[PDB]
């Protein structure tokens, strides 16, 4: 079980690690996070009280450093650094817990929520979409746009998600026009799953990601590559069965963790109404529709 | 954006544009089975691409063959549609291709920019006027060729005869809107109207009669008549 430090809290936040999260006053004797489960990629976000604009966080894995976060006054922001002095950081760390100024992070025993999220994510994969190569742990916020984005300005600045357009060459193949656009599985399963990710792990975490993002920052254009990843596989006739099984296990996990005074702006009438009872895959997710029906049945 | 009463005279400018009609490309007779079921019988039809500006219309005749061991054939013949406008373009040198196509059914939207994702320059665009053009059947000579013809075959006419030698672009749609709105609201008091007066004939390289200016301008009120007339008749005012 892994920790991360804080240096002090100086401005009022509300610190949220994974899907949990708890208030900091201005000044409060709030020194870090510990008890951080080994195993999973952790996201560590932050949301202040004087302006709850800009949502903001860090994807992190303990395996690969130890990481700590520390308020800068002239960025006006907590960020994360990492220690690579690992006896000064033990020492910190340890003082910090005899004095018992850490919060533990609040894990029941029972409760797979946060791998169900995650099963697919990894920090190396992570970095692949959000470029800063020099650190272990990837920032992210509530204003980032991604690359599609920006093709209809930072570059540096971008969430790199992999580019799905139904009405392109690339999901076109000249003379199956309407064939393709009909049934994309040529898109999925040739372009997109051999061609690009390489694998089904590859695509789930994506969707993933762009979810979680979505989720805890509000991050319009996650929203918009999640919704566009499921679509992509129910528009397809021809899916191995065992994408489908696993695409319903994600989803529903999704759905349940997703806060209900949420669903109006993070879940896209028509894309789910097409993949619940329109598309190929309209039988094939009955967790998922499950759920959606006695969380969301106004939105259908 | 879609194009209305508000951007109307767009049409009439120097950027080729096409219209692109899909209504009587899949055409059928309903009738009974022996079973007393219900079956459909294609007959042939035809795409309707149109230039406003100078009446040359490429009229892309489809044969029920096309038709033939396809299933979701009203879905089909959207994307034949866009098929052959996307073959005819590419057939047109550079300097003859579309900035435009109107499609006269949003329906048309999806299938034709899927089939002119090689043309990102050409826009295609929808349209908030309800133009007559499903009555082009009603213009004999059209009609003749579409059930004449025993194969796919295109086959180019100017719609407008030899109006622009007279009369501007703009004024030769009007005209051609108002003859086909006619001909769609009733066909044949619309045909008796044309063709009543027997001294006036139409040419054999022509559509529609060789009516004097004089001419058109009471034959264009009989067809304005007639509409308001069958709106009477429809309504009861
Ligand atoms: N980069 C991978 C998946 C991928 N492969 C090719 C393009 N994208 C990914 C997976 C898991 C979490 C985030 C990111």
């Amino acid at each position: 079980m892994n920790t991360v430090p804080f240096t002090s809290a100086p401005i009022e936040v509300t610190i949220g690690i994974d899907q949990y999260s708890f208030n900091v006053k201005e000044n409060q004797p709030f020194h870090g996070i510990k008890d951080i489960p080994i195993g999973h990629v952790h996201v560590i976000h932050f949301q202040h009280a004087d302006n709850s604009s800009m949502r903001y966080g860090y994807w992190f894995d303990c395996r690969m450093g130890n990481f700590y976060i520390q308020y800068d006054p002239k960025d006006g922001l907590y960020k994360m650094m990492e220690e690579r002095d690992g006896a000064k950081f033990e020492n910190i760390v340890h003082n910090f817990k005899e004095r018992q100024m850490m919060v533990s992070y609040p894990k029941i025993d029972e409760d797979d929520t946060w791998y169900n999220l995650t099963e697919f994510v990894q920090m190396d994969k992570i970095r692949k979409i959000v470029r800063k190569d020099e650190n272990q742990f990837s920032y992210v916020d509530s204003s980032m746009t991604t690359v599609q984005e920006n093709e209809l300005s930072d570059p540096a600045h971008s969430l790199n998600y992999t580019v799905i357009n139904f009405k392109s060459r690339e999901a076109i193949r000249p003379g199956h026009e309407m064939e393709d656009f009909l049934d994309k599985s040529y898109y999925l399963n040739t372009v997109m799953l051999q061609g690009i990710f390489k694998n089904s792990s590859n695509y789930f975490g994506e969707l993933q990601f762009a979810f979680l993002n979505a989720m805890f920052f509000g991050n319009y254009g996650s929203s918009l590559q999640w919704h566009a990843m499921i679509e992509l596989i129910c528009s397809s006739a021809t899916v191995p069965k065992h994408m489908l099984d696993k695409l319903d296990e994600i989803l529903y996990y999704q759905i349940k963790t997703l806060p209900e005074q949420y669903s109006d702006i993070l879940l896209n009438e028509r894309v789910w109404n097409i993949c619940l009872y329109s598309s190929f895959q309209k039988n094939s997710l009955h967790n998922t529709e499950k759920i959606m029906e006695n969380k969301y049945p106004e939105l259908l | 954006g879609a194009m209305n009463s508000s951007n109307y005279a767009e049409l009439f400018n120097n950027d080729i544009k096409l219209f692109v009609d899909d209504t009587n490309v899949y055409r059928v007779t309903v009738h009974k089975t022996f079973e007393g079921n219900v079956a459909t019988k294609a007959i042939n039809g035809c795409i309707f691409t149109l230039n406003p500006k100078t009446g040359h219309l490429f009229l892309k005749i489809i044969h029920t063959s096309v038709w033939a061991g396809q299933k979701r054939l009203s879905q089909l013949a959207k994307w034949k549609t866009a098929e052959e406008v996307s073959a005819l373009v590419r057939s047109l040198p550079k300097e003859e291709q579309p900035k435009q196509i109107i499609v006269t059914r949003k329906a048309m939207l999806d299938p034709l920019e899927v089939h002119m994702l090689d043309f990102p320059n050409i826009a295609i665009r929808p349209t908030e006027l309800r133009l007559p053009f499903s009555a082009a059947m009603s213009i004999d000579k059209l009609s003749d060729v579409v059930m004449k013809a025993t194969e796919p075959q295109m086959v180019l006419f100017n719609i407008y005869d030899d109006w622009l030698d007279r009369i501007s672009s703009y004024t030769a749609f009007s005209r051609l809107t108002l003859l086909l709105r006619a001909l769609k609201t009733n066909e044949e008091s619309a045909k008796m109207i044309l063709l009543s007066d027997p001294t006036i004939t139409i040419k054999s390289y022509h559509l529609w009669p060789s009516f004097t200016d004089e001419q058109w301008i009471t034959i264009e009120s009989q067809m304005r008549d007639l509409i308001l007339t069958e709106y009477g008749r429809k309504y009861n005012v």
